[PDB]
C-alpha cells in the first residue's frame, strides 16, 4: 500500500514522496541517483505476501459416573429415622 | 424418577390425582362431588416432546417415554459487492428484531448478512482482499452471528476459502438402579438413556472478478439480469391464481426500459 | 428518499420516528465522455414490537454512459428439516406416519441492485427523457 | 406429544374437558349444573 | 467438494414432504449459477 | 418436620416410662481424590495464558 | 494419539440408542478429513 | 512418592460401588501418561 | 519482528533504520 510504503520511504529519501490512495501508486519527486535508490527500495518492498491457512483442532471428552445407594428408616409414630 | 425424561412420574402421578373428581362427605346426611384440576397435569404434560405413555399394573403405574429427535439444517447465502479497485464497500441485508436490555426496554440490533470489502488489484490478475464478513442468525431472543475478518490473496477468477468451522457432539447420558438395569433382557425397564449427536459445518468463500473492459460488466449484467428475468417469467406462467396474470412485476428485456401494461398498451393505439 | 416513518419505542412506552422506505445519495462525475464514475450509497427501507428489513449496500463503481451494471446482489436458500417419532414404530412403512411429526420448509431468497445512468448533455437529450417520463 | 406441530394434544384434551358442563352434587337433594369456559381450549 | 458431496447425500435422502429439488446444494466446482431443473425446462421451450 | 430435617445419622427415639431417650450416632467418612495438570506451549520469552 | 485411543475405544461400545459411526473420532495422525462411512459408500457409487 | 503412595493405598481400599481402576493414581515417578488397563488392552488388539 | 529490530537498532546506527511491517522486512540506510 502506498500510504505503508510513503512513510518507510521517507527516511531513504533523506526529494518528496506522495501516496495517492486511489490508484495505490506513489510519486516520487527527486534527483537521478536518489531515484535510483528509491525504486530499488521499493522493489524490494513490492514482493508478493504467501497466506496461511491455520487450522486449528479442538478435542474436548469428557466422561462421568456415579453410584448412589443407601437405606434410611423411619417410624414416625415416635418420630426416630435413620 | 430420572431427570434425563421429558416429565417425571412424579408429577405425571400427582397430576393425574389432582385431576380425579373429588367427593367431600359430611355425614350426621350431606355429601358433595366436584370435579380437580388439570393445572397441575397440564404442567406436567407440556414438557413432553415424545411418547410417554402411562401402563398401569397393580397400582404400580410404569411411564415409558421414547423419542428420536433427527434435525437438520442447509444454508447457502452468497452476497456479492461490485467495488471500484482500492476502494471500500459495505454491504448489509439484514432484519432488525427488537433488543431488552433492561415494562422493559428495547435495543435495536439487526441481524444478517454484512460483507466489507477493501480489494486491490495486482496490475494484473490477483486481488487482494481486505475483507470482514459477518453473518446474523436469530431463533429473550438468541440469535448466532459468526464474522472472520482476514485479508487474502485470491486469483482473478478462481474460488478460495476464508474460513470454515466443522462442529462435532455425541452426548450420552443414562440412569439406572445400577444392579438390575445391569440384566440385558430386562435391564431395559430400570435404565433412561439420553443420547445425541450434533454435527456443523461452515464454509466461507470468495470469488473476485476483475472488470476492465465495459464488455465484461456487460457480460456479467447481462447474465445476473437475465437470471431474475427468467425466474419472474416463470412467476408468471404460472401466475397469482385469484389475479390477472399480467399484474405480476416481470423485468422488460435487457435494455429495452419501461413498457406499458399489455391492456393500457391496448388503449394506447386506440387513441 | 421515498420513505414512510412509523412510530419506534425503544422503552407508557416511549416511541421514536425513524424511516423505512428507498433512499438513494448518488455523487457522480463524468469521465470527459462516457463512462459515468458513482459514488452511491443505496439503501431500502422494508418494514413487516415492529420489525423491518433493511438492506444497503454503499459502494463506488465506473459505469459505461447508457449501460445497466449490477451493483450488488445476495442469493439465499434454506431447507430445514425437522422429524420427531417413537422412534421404533415410526420406522414402520405403513403405519409410521401415524408416529411421526415432521416438519419441512424451504426457503429462498434473491436482491439484485443495478444502475443505468445516461448523460445528458444537449437540450434535446432532457427533452426526450422528460418527454416520455412525461 | 409433539412441538413442531401447531398445539399439542395435552392443551387440546385439557382443553376440551375443561369446555364441557360440569354438574356439581350435594346429596342429603341439590344438583347444580354449569356450563365451562373455553378460554383453554 | 467435501460440503458439495455432503450436500448431495442430502439431496439422495431429501426433504420427506417436499420435492428433493428445493434442497440447497452447491454447483460443481468453478460452473456458478444454475437454473432449477424445472425452471431451466421452462427456459429452453420459450 | 422442622426438628428432623437436620438430622443427618440414626436419631432413635426409645420410649420408657414417659422418658423418653433418643439415641444419636453416626459415622461420616469422606474423600476425595483430584489430578488435574494443565500444559501450555510456549515460544522462549513469551507469556502465555490459560 | 492417546485422544484418538480414547475416542476409538468409545467408538468400540458406542452410543447405546445411536449407530457407532455418529461418535466423532480424531482421523488417524496427519490424514485431515475423512467422509462418513455412509457417505463415503454412496460417493464412489456417483 | 508420598502422594503416590497415599493413591496407591487409595487404590488398594478403593471406591466400594466403582471400579477401583477409576480412581486418579500419580503414574511411577517420570513415566508421563498411562492408557487404563482395559483401554491399554483394546489397544494392544487393534 | 521488524518494529523490535527496528527499535534496537536505533543505538547501533547512532543512517535511518525503517520497519515495513506488512513484509517483516525492515530497510537500512547508511555507509557501507
Amino acid at each position: 500500500k502506498a500510504e505503508d510504503l510513503v512513510e518507510v520511504l521517507k527516511g531513504v529519501s533523506e526529494v518528496m514522496i506522495a501516496a495517492h490512495a486511489d490508484t495505490n501508486s506513489l510519486v516520487l519527486t527527486a534527483p537521478q541517483d536518489i531515484m535510483n535508490a528509491m525504486l530499488e527500495v521499493i522493489g524490494q518492498l513490492d514482493i508478493r505476501r504467501a497466506q496461511v491457512l491455520i487450522e486449528a483442532l479442538i478435542v474436548e471428552m469428557a466422561e462421568g459416573d456415579g453410584i448412589n445407594l443407601g437405606v434410611q428408616w423411619g417410624s414416625l409414630e415416635s418420630g426416630s429415622v435413620i | 424418577q430420572y431427570g434425563n425424561t421429558g416429565a417425571s412420574i412424579g408429577n405425571v402421578m400427582i397430576g393425574l390425582e389432582e385431576a380425579k373428581d373429588t367427593t367431600q362427605t359430611k355425614a350426621v346426611n350431606e355429601t358433595t362431588t366436584t370435579k380437580g384440576d388439570y393445572t397441575k397435569l397440564a404442567s406436567a404434560l407440556s414438557s413432553i416432546q415424545g411418547a410417554a405413555v402411562s401402563i398401569a399394573m397393580g397400582d404400580w403405574t410404569a411411564l415409558i417415554n421414547a423419542v428420536s429427535n433427527d434435525s437438520s439444517s442447509n444454508i447457502l447465502s452468497s452476497p456479492s459487492i461490485t467495488v471500484m479497485d482500492n476502494g471500500e464497500a459495505s454491504f448489509i441485508v439484514a432484519e432488525e428484531v427488537p433488543v431488552i436490555t433492561g415494562f422493559q426496554t428495547v435495543d435495536r440490533k439487526e441481524v444478517g448478512i454484512k460483507l466489507k470489502v477493501v480489494p486491490q488489484i495486482n496490475e494484473g490478475n490477483s486481488v487482494q482482499l481486505n475483507i470482514e464478513q459477518e453473518v446474523s442468525n436469530v431463533l429473550d431472543v438468541r440469535f448466532a452471528k459468526r464474522q472472520l475478518n482476514t485479508s487474502v490473496m485470491v486469483q482473478d477468477g478462481q474460488m478460495l476459502v476464508l474460513g470454515g468451522l466443522i462442529d462435532e457432539r455425541a452426548l450420552e447420558s443414562e440412569s439406572k438402579v445400577p444392579l438390575l438395569g445391569d440384566i440385558p433382557l430386562l435391564g431395559q425397564l430400570f435404565r433412561s438413556t439420553s443420547s445425541q449427536v450434533e454435527k456443523k459445518n461452515l464454509m466461507v468463500f470468495i470469488k473476485p472478478t476483475i472488470i476492465r473492459d465495459g464488455v465484461t460488466a456487460d457480460g456479467i449484467t447481462q447474465r445476473k439480469y437475465n437470471y431474475i428475468r427468467a425466474e419472474q417469467l416463470f412467476r408468471a406462467e404460472k401466475g397469482l391464481r385469484l389475479l390477472d396474470d399480467a399484474s405480476v412485476p416481470v423485468l422488460p428485456k435487457f435494455g429495452d426500459d419501461r413498457r406499458h401494461s399489455p391492456e393500457i398498451q391496448a388503449f394506447i393505439e386506440q387513441m
